């Protein structure tokens, strides 16, 4: 999915 | 948790949040001007995205709208930390502490020089306002919170932008300013978001034009391809 | 003048130069397609630009300023003017859009429009969000003028315009804490609404600079000399 | 232009 999907919940 | 905070926990938890002023890479063109911008504002949106997650009430929110919050403020956030950091440096756009331009190096690309002349006025408003960093973070939370609470196709955020609101208010009336001071000056403070709004989007109109001058990382492009979706 | 006026004065002058609500010439027997939809909202925008350029003038301060900067201000903040206007009068019809008495859309209709269904869905929002906040007459045309002299103020030796635009500012932001009083809201819940409807301006501005990016890529239908230099003042 | 010449009427 999206990149922001991401590092958001790291 | 957000709502149960005191004034004064509310700003030292934005303080604390606060992201690191990052250094741009160590004669301009069109190219290298666009290539040192590009590589900030992609370093700087780790950061920013690890900021969001410290802004009280929006781990609150499910994953999905902290995506669409994100999409929808980033620019306008980098924006407002770009001006803030120029207040102390009239007539100048403080990008890294190793990287100070002014209006002339905007040239360098086509239609930067108007978003420069805007983001310039911005900072001599600020500095002319004598915006104070306990402001400037509050301002900053609001951004996030606000440009993309609509666009949801609400309560917990309208309070805790009530929250911030009252935030905002508490630190007026700590510098001493008379009731009819504080709320001039509250409007004042929330009218300037209005034009940093307006910044984002003639600035975005510009970056998802011209995605080829440089090479774009997948993160920058799918913040771009977030806006350039509707354009 | 505009700055010594009280917040009742203020009020009674800004409800006193109210432009009409104007008709479409929406004929329920077309029915539609992309171009005659744009004809009618071009026609009403067209029309509704010539009171909007007479009201401007009455708005206090207003005429204090050069006529550059007049000319500034209002292609600057046209298109926010005619969608804050468009909600507030949209606001007793939930899930449609009041273009006129005679043109009441929902987002399905605004589907006619390649793009323009997405502008929709955040009028729509706004003036949800106006009718929560049960927005008051008085209250909408203070927001009204604040658009009209804040929008373009910060890209006009003077300087000294500026600087009388925000003291006209000021006082308008002095009426509708008044009216808040007035309206028997503590301390705390005036600075709240104020800032809530401050807030909703940014989202007016992002509508208008998205609706205007669709307005001057498609400059289709005739688009009336007044709507075209209002629009070229934004492309490209 | 003629907003110019609008409001200068
Ligand atoms: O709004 S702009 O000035 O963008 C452009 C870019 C090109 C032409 C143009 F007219 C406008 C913007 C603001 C500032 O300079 C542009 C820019 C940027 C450029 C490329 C990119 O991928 C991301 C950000 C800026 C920027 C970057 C980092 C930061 O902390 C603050 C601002
Ligand atoms: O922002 S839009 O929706 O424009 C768009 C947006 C996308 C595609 C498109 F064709 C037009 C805008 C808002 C509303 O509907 C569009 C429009 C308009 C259309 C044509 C024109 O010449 C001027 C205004 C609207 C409008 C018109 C009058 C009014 O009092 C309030 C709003």
């Amino acid at each position: 999915h999206k990149i922001l999907h991401r590092l958001l919940q790291d | 948790l957000a709502l149960s905070l005191t004034a004064d926990q509310m700003v030292s938890a934005l303080l604390d949040a606060e992201p690191p002023i990052l250094y741009s890479e160590y004669p301009f063109s069109e190219a290298s001007m666009m290539g040192l911008l590009t590589n900030l504002a992609d370093r700087e949106l780790v950061h920013m995205i690890n900021w969001a997650k410290r802004v009280p009430g929006f781990v609150d929110l499910t994953l999905h709208d902290q995506v669409h919050l994100l999409e929808c403020a980033w620019l306008e956030i980098l924006m407002i930390g770009l001006v803030w950091r120029s207040m102390e440096h009239p007539g100048k756009l403080l990008f890294a502490p190793n990287l100070l331009l002014d209006r002339n190096q905007g040239k360098c690309v086509e239609g930067m020089v108007e978003i420069f002349d805007m983001l310039l006025a911005t900072s001599s408003r600020f500095r002319m306002m004598n915006l104070q960093g306990e402001e400037f973070v509050c301002l900053k939370s609001i951004i996030l919170l606000n440009s993309g609470v609509y666009t949801f196709l609400k309560d917990h955020i309208h309070r805790v932008l009530d929250k911030i609101t009252d935030t905002l208010i508490h630190l007026m009336a700590k510098a001493g300013l008379t009731l009819q001071q504080q709320h001039q000056r509250l409007a004042q403070l929330l009218l300037i978001l209005s034009h940093i709004r307006h910044m984002s989007n003639k600035g975005m109109e510009h970056l998802y034009s011209m995605k080829n001058v440089v090479p774009l990382s997948d993160l920058l492009l799918e913040m771009l391809d977030a806006h350039r979706l509707h354009a």
